[PDB]
């Protein structure tokens, strides 16, 4: 007989996977995190002096 | 009947399960400070306050989980549950003083936990280095009551290691010798055997700052003739040997995995396994300077550290080989606990292979007191000492309980402690190479990027560790009880049912000598 | 002196299913409460000494 | 230079002490203190394990020097095998009573 | 210094700097070797439903397992060890600075010719002028003659600190009550930041050491000025 | 060495007596005659204010904080000198 | 004698799972809280 | 290994109950700490 | 028909397991060749380069005149 | 019922009530040093000395009055007593290490130079001698009591074992001498802090192994060894052998090549 | 150590042995697939006849499917058995597993 | 059948492709017919139907080979909690953020680093490889 | 003899990375030398190359706290 594996499985496989995404790419790109990155290739230098 | 049964044991299994829920409890206080020092850590800026606070933190973390997670898991829990069942044994030899060893501890953590209540607490690293562990710049009583904490472990865990060796050694059946007792059995030997000779070296130093902090001493104050340095050879004569007796029982828990989940009845190679614990039992009392390679000692010195130190990985190395060498060919059952057990392998031999780096006195110039050495530590340590215990909780938790886990659940667990420990440490690498010191609050700008990483690494390792609170609780809550279990007649610790009766061996096995 | 080890051996192995440290008889729970009292008591004082340690004082 | 006044384990021993020395004396093992010699082990002649119960583990070395002890509970009845090297046991029941 | 998302060693400032990221290419190739070697095995023996359970003799493989790792304990130990001897040599210095570290903040003392001495303390984050780097900066360098052997000597007047500079290999204990040695050499001008090394009380992470390296007779009369 | 005394056969508390009797407790007395004997009070030096003695980093638990638990006022200078 | 079997040999009661999982909770979580009251409490003396 | 189905089965939602507040055991008593952290220290 | 050829039947796992570790080793002299050459080699080229013709004294100058210094301007 | 040799041990509060009072003298020698009362330490050094006496009795009663000491059980306690003389032995290493590390490279505080200036050791062939003579005597006597006690002598045995414990006394009352006569002090630098500390762990060893000796004195006028069955004298006499050689490396390294 | 051939006539001859019993054809079979190998036709051959005296059908069946299981990945091992069997499978009336549906999951 | 708690110490069926012959029968306990099929079995096996050999097996063993050898869509399950959990994760951390991280250093503000960029390669950081090497100090801009 | 003096050179007895005796010996060589010349009222030019050796290696701090002992006659080294 199905377990639960055979009736649930694909949903919280495609569900799961979905979400940690969604949810990641929100937190890495929309809430004002600063990864600081290099700047070489990136940022212009500007005068300091 | 509750308290004569839980608090005046004399029973090797109930005091066993007394040591794995104690330290459950630490692991979680241990959790919950690396938390601390992950959030401070996880943006550039001050989160808490300055190093005090956060040293405090840091320190307490380290003691929490050597000595009231690690220790008491591995020698006190599996130590005093398997080792009578695994040699036929009725109970410890000194029944009665190894409850004694248990409840030291309660009393250990609360001095630890008040160390950390009174004044600013001790912000000194788990290393207590004198002088800022003195008392001119920790005045008060929080490194007091940390000594002390540390004198009352290392009472409970020197009274065990008596026990263990006496048990192992006197309480056999006549016929086994020492080559036919199991692997496990001789991991918690010659980890009894390096406790009984290192932990009085440390309480010999800890005194001494003791009465140079409250009675004028100066063993370690240059004003009356003392050295800190003296101060670290003590300490880390102790502290090498102590690393070796964290890993060392895990290794004899890997071993009886391995063997297990691959359907076979031995583990590979079992004499050249027992030479291997006993090689490295016996170098790692002969490394403690690798510590101290920055302090100014002499170059013939620092070299010949470096090499005694690199010579460890010949019998480590054999130990490694021998476990690959189990799996193959064997009939290899994908449990949650061989899950456990071969990321133990990877992430242990990462870890060995840092710790060759920082061998290199020269280059350890450069890595010292940096997250290089936080990595190399964590990669034995939360991926090696966590994940042996982890293999061993869930391999032998139905013995213990009588009931089974959900294997999905501990599967799932698995692989999410696996990618948040390595999110969180392997990043480490590159800050140490790059110059980060250790022991910091806060850091230059440019190693940002890798501490972020790390700090969100570590929230997926809290995930993990609220998930295994939650399958314990599903396994109690369901009351699944286990039937058969796969392999008794080369694992004995089974044979009299789970959970076995208060009383086993009443009558002893029969073994001829022939 | 007289070797009186024999009534000690009947006093405790009579089958009276007392453990050993109350075997002796009343003066064994005695001294057993005083202990028990202290130790637990101490505790309690050790306990209220944290508090008091916890925080300044004027 | 003289006296005696030191009491022997003959008259003073007392509870298990006493009964493993007695025992000892007769050349018998109630308390399993000696390993048992094998027998060659055949259906013929299996190696007696005695029992003060209906079962009793045995483990068995199979060859001398094996490190790898394989264990199995033996049963009240028929002689049983070792299932690595097949050597045979027989339960031998009595109560430490008879 | 350090850059964002760096992997590696800072770029080497000193000879012997250069030497250690060599070095150190030499032991991670083989610590890359043999991890992945390890996780092969390991894929390989997890791969087959092919079994073999019974007992495997285990004497010839184990020599393998001895020896091959000895060799390569010894591959990575014989330059490992010229490269300490090597720094150990006897050199020359020109000049002798003395650093004491204290709660929190470094002093430095040049007293071979003349009473020079002053203290270096962490520029605080508010004051810094644009450009100027968080947690790193100080408002007193350790100016020093760039290609010159430069015997640097460390001390502490409190508690344990120690003071690293990564781009030149250095990383000497401050300890009170011992004197100890190290040799500097820059191969070029420039600026060369380091952080104290040994925990050492509220503000470890905030007493940082610059070293400005300029020509001799720049810091000639940076010195006479500096008395 | 093999001592220079000479006996053995066979074990007991017959020798053992013999040497309580015949050589280490005569040699307490003899020790116990060459003490009681350079016994008897010894010159106090010059006090010296040397700054590697008489330390004192925290108060003593005991009496005034200042002396040492086995205070001898006679030759047990203070870090301020001996006693009035 | 003692009580033996599963969910006898332990100093908790599994015999009804949510009163278990009140202890279980307050058991794990109060280790866990433990270091972030003691971080308030040292933020609040000073 | 083999065991008996369970003596007392835990649902689905039974689960999620038992996850939910083991989580929140964890989560709310450090969540509020952290979260009243500017006002422990600018006290 | 036809009859099926008898196959190897023996020492299987022995066989794979053989021919496994002797690729296995390849791949090492394979990566070790990559290693040495992506990362050790470049990197001796790269200083050797950097300081063939360096000229530390216009670096100090250019240093100098960019107003980093506290004891040159 | 067993049919094994070895003890299960009935319940006991003993355990629960020694680690209490490790916390009960710890947090009392905090509250000591800090907080200027010595009431926590009383309770506690009370109920360790009740915790003991209790748990030694009832070993006592398990073995001498119910039997439970069987050859194996015996053995074992072998085992137990010897590895803990070895525990204690690298306990005293450690002192003997910072007496070395700091004798064998006196810094400048002390004036570069060892015994450091300003520092009059004692004699070594004074009270020092005596005391060494005293302790070997006690060695001599406590093997003629271990032999009368195994050829069946009560009365030799309590006179030599007497004997052996007023040597002891002795030793400690010597020392206590010593130790009021000493124009150093324990604050006296490294030289008065390893001095003191390693001969004051070593005098607290030789108060002990007295109270166990006396321990089996009153065991032995109650009749409760047999000529062959002795075990505490035996473990009482090892540690006491123990404190004597400490006693003799203190002696040879502190008192006269550190002299 | 011993050839092939003198391998296979041991365990040929352990399972020809008239009287065999129970335990020692259970003890046989499950020792024999420890090792590295399939095993020959003419041992399985007299594995199922010794199955044929101790009047044990299914033994005779689980012996086929542990043959195909020993070989693995290399799925022209076990038709190649059966094809050197089916003399034997014949005259003992032995149904494969496949006949039995016994392969089915 | 049925398999109890109290029979831990007796031999006991387990279906293991590395055991194949275990040490009991699945079912002892048989019916009138089951007995007349094992009486049957004494006979020639030719004479048995598939039915009754399929019924000796099903007596004999639990399941087949190829039924305990199946494989199963658990990892489904596995990975896609484990995703789940870890997806989880970034919703303690963005409440984290939110709540309890304030404001990080005012170097980090955009034209800060401009400026410090410009002097670590006016200082030359890192010039052999890491830094300062890769601008391209003739051209005024980074190298490609 | 040897003016240009740079830095205190290389000093074979004190070859390793602890140099805190070759300060201490210095500061005292050079003290019982001023001692020697000016009892025999010799001329102390002739100790100035250990007060230069001193000079540059020994911290201020140590210098200054050990002529304060000298002064006050609590210095624990022999002159
Ligand atoms: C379980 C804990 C554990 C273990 C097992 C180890 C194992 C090793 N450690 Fe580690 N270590 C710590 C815990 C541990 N460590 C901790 C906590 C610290 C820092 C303490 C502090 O400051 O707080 C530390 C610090 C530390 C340092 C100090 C760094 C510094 O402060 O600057 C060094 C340097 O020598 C070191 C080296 C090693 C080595 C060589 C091994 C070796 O024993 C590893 C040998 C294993 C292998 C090499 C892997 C398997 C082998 C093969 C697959 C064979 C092939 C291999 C080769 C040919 C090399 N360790
Ligand atoms: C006859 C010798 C026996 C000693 C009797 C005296 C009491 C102390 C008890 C003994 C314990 C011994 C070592 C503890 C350290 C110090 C005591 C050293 C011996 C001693 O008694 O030293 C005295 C100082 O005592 C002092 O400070 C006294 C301070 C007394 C409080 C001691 C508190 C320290 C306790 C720490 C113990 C921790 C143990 C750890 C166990 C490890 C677990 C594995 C010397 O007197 P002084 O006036 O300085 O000089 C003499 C001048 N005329
Ligand atoms: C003063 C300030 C605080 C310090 C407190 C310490 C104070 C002093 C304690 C002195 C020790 C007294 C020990 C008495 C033990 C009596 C029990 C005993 O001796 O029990 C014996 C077993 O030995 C046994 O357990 C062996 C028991 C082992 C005892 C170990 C004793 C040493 C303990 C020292 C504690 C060390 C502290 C270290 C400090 C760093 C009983 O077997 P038998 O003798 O064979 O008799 C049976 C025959 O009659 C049958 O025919
Ligand atoms: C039956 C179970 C066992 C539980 C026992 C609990 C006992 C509780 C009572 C404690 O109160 C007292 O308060 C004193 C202050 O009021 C202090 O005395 C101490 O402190 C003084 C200064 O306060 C010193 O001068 C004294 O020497 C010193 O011993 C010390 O805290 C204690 O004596
Ligand atoms: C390091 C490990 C821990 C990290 C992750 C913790 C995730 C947080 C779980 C939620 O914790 C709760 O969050 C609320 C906010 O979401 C807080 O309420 C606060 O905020 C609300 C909204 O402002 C007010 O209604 C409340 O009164 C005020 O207490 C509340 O106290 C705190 O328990
Ligand atoms: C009364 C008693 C007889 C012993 C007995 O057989 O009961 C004797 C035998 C040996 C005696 C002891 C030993 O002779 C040694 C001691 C010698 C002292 O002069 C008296 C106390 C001293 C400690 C004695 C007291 C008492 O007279 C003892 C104990
Ligand atoms: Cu100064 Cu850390
Ligand atoms: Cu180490
Ligand atoms: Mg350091
Ligand atoms: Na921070
Ligand atoms: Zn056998």
């Amino acid at each position: 007989a199905p377990d639960f594996h055979d009736k649930y499985g694909n949903a919280v496989l495609a569900s799961g996977a979905t979400f940690c995404v969604a949810v990641w790419v929100y937190m890495a790109t929309q809430i004002g995190i600063e990864w600081n990155p290099s700047p070489v290739g990136r940022v212009t230098p500007k005068e300091w002096r | 009947m509750f308290i004569n049964r839980w608090l005046f044991s004399t029973n090797h299994k109930d005091i066993g399960t007394l040591y794995l829920l104690f330290g459950a409890w630490a692991g979680m206080v241990g959790t919950a400070l690396s938390l601390l020092i992950r959030a401070e850590l996880g943006q550039p800026g001050t989160l808490l306050g300055d190093d005090q606070i956060y040293n405090v933190v840091v320190t307490a973390h380290a003691f929490v989980m050597i000595f009231f997670m690690v220790m008491p898991i591995m020698i006190g829990g599996f130590g005093n549950w398997l080792v009578p069942l695994m040699i036929g044994a009725p109970d410890m030899a000194f029944p009665r003083m190894n409850n004694m060893s248990f409840w030291l501890l309660p009393p250990s953590f609360l001095l630890l936990l008040a160390s950390s209540m009174v004044e600013a607490g001790a912000g000194t690293g788990w290393t207590v280095y004198p002088p800022l562990a003195g008392n001119l710049a920790h005045a008060g009583a929080s490194v007091d009551l940390t000594i002390f904490s540390l004198h009352l472990a290392g009472v409970s865990s020197i009274l065990g290691a008596i026990n263990f060796i006496t048990t192992i050694i006197n309480m056999k059946p006549p016929a086994m010798s020492q080559y036919q007792t199991p692997l496990f059995v001789w991991s918690v030997m010659i980890t009894a055997v390096l406790l009984l000779l290192s932990l009085p070296v440390l309480a010999a130093g800890i005194t001494m700052l003791l009465t140079d902090r409250n009675l004028n001493t100066t063993f370690f104050d240059p004003a009356g003739g003392g050295d800190p340095i003296l101060y670290q050879h003590l300490f880390w004569f102790f502290g090498h040997p102590e690393v070796y007796i964290l890993i060392l029982p895990g290794f004899g828990m890997i071993s009886h995995i391995v063997t297990y989940y691959s359907g076979k009845k031995e583990p590979f190679g079992y004499m050249g396994m027992v030479w291997a614990m006993m090689s490295i039992g016996f170098l790692g009392f002969i490394v403690w300077a690798h510590h101290m390679f920055t302090v100014g000692m002499d170059v013939d010195t620092r070299a010949y550290f470096t090499s005694a130190t690199m010579i460890i990985a010949i019998p480590t190395g054999v130990k490694v080989f021998s476990w690959l060498a189990t799996l193959h060919g064997g009939n290899i059952k994908w449990s949650p606990a061989m899950m456990w057990a071969l990321g133990f392998i990877f992430l242990f031999t990462v870890g060995g292979l840092t710790g060759i780096v920082l061998a290199n006195s020269s280059l350890d110039i450069v890595l010292h007191d940096t997250y290089y050495v936080v990595a190399h530590f964590h990669y034995v340590l939360s991926m090696g000492a966590v994940f042996a215990i982890m293999g061993g909780f869930v391999h032998w938790f139905p013995l213990f309980s009588g009931y089974t886990l959900n294997d999905t659940w501990a599967k799932i667990h698995f692989a999410i402690m696996f990618v948040g420990v390595n999110m969180t440490f392997f990043p480490q690498h590159f800050l140490g190479l790059s110059g980060m010191p250790r022991r910091y609050s806060d850091y230059p700008d440019a190693y940002t990027m890798w501490n972020t990483i790390s700090s969100m690494g570590s929230f997926i390792s809290l995930t993990a560790v609220m998930l295994m609170v939650f399958i314990i609780w599903e396994a109690f809550a369901s009351k699944r009880e286990v039937l058969t279990v796969d392999l008794t007649t080369t694992n004995l610790e089974w044979l009299n049912g789970c959970p076995p009766p208060y009383h086993t061996f009443e009558e002893p096995t029969y073994v001829n000598l022939k | 002196f007289e070797n009186r080890v024999a009534e000690k051996q009947k006093l405790f192995q009579e089958d009276n299913g007392l453990p050993v440290h109350l075997k002796g008889g009343a003066t064994d729970n005695i001294l057993y409460r005083v202990t028990m009292t202290l130790c637990l008591g101490g505790t309690l004082y050790s306990l209220y000494c944290l508090g008091w340690a916890s925080f300044p004082h004027k | 230079a003289s006296g005696g006044g030191v009491p022997t384990d003959e008259e003073q021993a007392t509870g298990l002490e006493r009964e493993v020395m007695l025992a000892a004396r007769k050349g018998q093992d109630p308390y399993n203190i000696l390993a048992p010699k094998a027998t060659s082990g055949t259906k013929e002649d299996p190696n007696l394990v005695p029992s003060i119960t209906n079962k009793r583990i045995v483990g068995c070395i199979c060859e001398e020097d094996n490190s790898t002890v394989i264990w199995f509970w033996l049963h009240k009845g028929e002689a049983q095998r070792c299932p690595s090297c097949g050597t045979h046991y027989k339960l031998v029941p009595h109560q430490l009573a008879h | 210094m350090a850059y964002p998302m760096q992997l590696g060693f800072q770029d080497a400032t000193s000879p012997i700097m250069e030497e250690l990221l060599h070095f150190h290419d030499h032991t991670l190739m083989i610590v890359f070797l043999i991890s992945s070697l390890v996780l092969y095995i390991i894929s390989l023996m997890l791969t087959t439903k092919l079994t073999h359970t019974s007992t495997m003799d285990a004497q010839e493989v184990e020599t393998i397992w001895t020896i091959l790792p000895a060799i390569i304990l010894i591959l990575i130990a014989l330059p490992s060890l010229r490269i300490l001897y090597m720094m150990d040599e006897i050199n020359n210095p020109s000049l002798t600075v003395k650093t004491m570290g204290h709660q929190w903040y470094w002093s430095y003392e040049y007293t071979d010719y003349e009473d020079l001495s002053f203290d270096s303390y962490m520029i605080p984050t508010s004051e810094l002028k644009p450009g100027e780097l968080r947690l790193l900066e100080v408002d007193n360098r350790v100016v020093l003659p760039m290609e010159m052997t430069i015997r640097m000597l460390v001390s502490s007047e409190d508690v344990l600190h120690s003071w690293a500079v990564p781009s030149l290999g250095l990383k000497t204990d401050a300890i009170p009550g011992r004197l100890n040695q190290t040799t500097l050499m820059s191969s070029r001008p420039g600026l060369y930041y380091g952080q104290c090394s040994e925990i050492c009380g509220s503000n470890h992470s905030f007493m940082p050491i610059v070293l400005e390296l300029v020509p001799l007779k720049y810091f000639e009369k940076w010195s006479a000025s500096m008395l | 060495a093999s001592a220079a005394k000479g006996d053995h056969g066979g074990t007991g508390a017959r020798t053992w007596r013999f040497l309580t009797f015949g050589l280490a407790l005569p040699s307490v007395a003899l020790c116990t005659l060459n003490s009681w004997l350079h016994s008897g009070h010894r010159e106090r030096p010059a006090f010296i204010p040397y700054h590697h003695l008489r330390i004192r980093t925290k108060p003593f638990s005991w009496g005034d904080g200042n002396h040492t638990f086995f205070h001898n006022p006679r030759v047990n200078p203070l870090p301020t000198g001996y006693e009035k | 004698h003692y009580e033996e079997g599963p969910g006898k040999n332990i100093p908790f009661s599994v015999e009804n799972k949510w009163r278990l999982l009140a202890m279980m909770t307050l058991f794990f979580g109060s280790g866990f809280a433990a270091p972030f009251f003691i971080v308030r409490h040292q933020l609040l003396k000073k | 290994i083999t065991a008996k189905p369970a003596k007392t089965p835990t649902s689905p939602k039974e689960q999620a109950i038992g996850l939910s507040v083991t989580f929140l055991s964890f989560l709310l008593p450090a969540g509020w700490v952290l979260y009243h952290l500017d006002n422990y220290k600018k006290s | 028909s036809t009859a099926l050829a008898k196959p190897q039947m023996r020492g299987l796992l022995a066989r794979r397991l053989r021919f496994h570790i002797v690729g296995a080793f390849m791949v090492s002299l394979g990566f070790a060749t990559f290693y040495k050459f992506a990362v050790a080699e470049k990197r001796k080229k790269a200083y050797a380069d950097f300081y063939r013709n360096y000229d530390s004294m216009k670096d100090f100058e250019e240093m100098r005149k960019a107003g980093i210094f506290q004891s040159a301007k | 019922h067993q049919t094994h040799a070895y003890h299960m041990v009935n319940p006991s509060p003993w355990p629960l009530t020694g680690a209490l009072s490790a916390l009960l003298m710890t947090s009392g020698l905090t509250m000591w040093f800090h907080f200027n009362s010595m009431t926590l330490l009383m309770i506690g050094l009370t109920t360790n000395m009740l915790t003991m006496y209790q748990w030694w009795r009832d070993v006592i009663r398990e073995s001498t009055f119910q039997g439970h000491h069987t050859p194996a059980v015996q053995k074992g306690l072998r085992y137990g007593m010897i590895l803990f003389i070895i525990s204690e032995v690298l306990f005293f290493t450690g002192f003997f290490w910072a007496f070395y590390h700091s004798s064998l490279a006196p810094t400048p505080e002390l004036g570069g130079c060892w015994p450091p200036t300003g520092i009059h050791p004692l004699n070594p062939l004074e009270v020092p001698l005596l005391n060494t003579s005293v302790l070997l005597a006690s060695g001599v006597s406590i093997t003629w009591a271990h032999h009368s006690l195994m050829e069946g002598d009560r009365k030799h045995m309590l006179q030599a074992l007497f004997i052996t414990i007023t040597l002891g006394v002795y030793f400690t009352l010597l020392q206590a001498s010593e130790y009021y006569e000493a124009p150093f002090t324990i604050s006296d630098g490294v030289y008065g802090s390893t001095f003191f500390v390693a001969t004051g762990f070593h005098g607290l060893h030789v108060i002990i192994g007295s109270t166990f000796l006396i321990v089996c004195f009153f065991r032995q006028l109650k009749f409760h060894f047999t000529s062959n069955h002795h075990f505490g004298f035996e473990a009482a006499a090892w540690y006491w052998h123990f404190v004597d050689v400490v006693w003799l490396f203190l002696y040879v390294s502190i008192y006269w090549w550190g002299s | 150590h011993e050839t092939d051939e003198e391998f296979d006539a041991r365990w040929v001859t352990y399972f020809n042995k008239p009287d065999i019993d129970a335990w020692e054809l259970r003890k046989g079979m499950n020792t024999l697939v420890g090792y590295d190998l399939v095993p020959e036709p003419k041992i399985i051959d007299a594995a199922l006849r010794a199955c044929r005296r101790l009047n044990d059908f299914a033994s005779a069946v689980r012996i086929l499917e542990v043959v195909k299981d020993k070989a693995g990945p290399h799925k022209e091992i076990y038709p190649y058995v059966i094809q050197e069997l089916r003399p034997t499978l014949n005259e003992l009336g032995i149904s494969t597993p496949e006949e039995l549906g016994l392969d089915k999951v | 059948s049925v398999v109890k708690s109290e029979d831990y110490a007796l031999p006991s069926y387990v279906d293991r492709r590395d055991y194949p012959l275990p040490d009991v029968a699945h079912v002892k306990n048989l019916s009138a017919s089951q007995k007349a099929l094992k009486e049957k079995e004494k006979a020639s096996w030719s004479s048995l139907s598939i039915d009754e050999k399929v019924e000796l097996y099903r007596l004999k063993f639990k399941e087949s080979f190829a039924e305990m050898n199946r494989s199963t869509n658990e990892w489904k399950t596995v990975v896609g909690a484990a995703m789940f959990f870890i997806g989880f994760t970034a919703l303690l951390l963005i409440w984290e953020k939110h709540y309890v991280y304030g404001p990080i250093p005012h170097t980090f503000e955009e034209e800060w680093v401009a400026k410090q960029t410009k002097r670590m390669l006016d200082m030359k950081v890192a010039p052999i490889q890491g830094f300062s090497a890769k601008w391209d100090y003739d051209k005024n801009e980074w190298k490609k | 003899k040897i003016k240009n003096y740079q830095t205190a050179p290389f000093d074979s007895r004190f070859p390793n990375q602890n140099q805190t005796r070759n300060c201490w010996q210095n500061y005292l060589d050079f003290h019982r030398c001023e001692k020697a010349m000016t009892a025999k009222g010799g001329d102390v030019s002739v100790c100035e190359w250990y007060r230069r050796v001193y000079k540059s290696l020994c911290p201020i701090s140590w210098v200054s706290t050990w002529d304060d002992r000298r002064a006050e006659g609590t210095f624990p080294g022999k002159i």
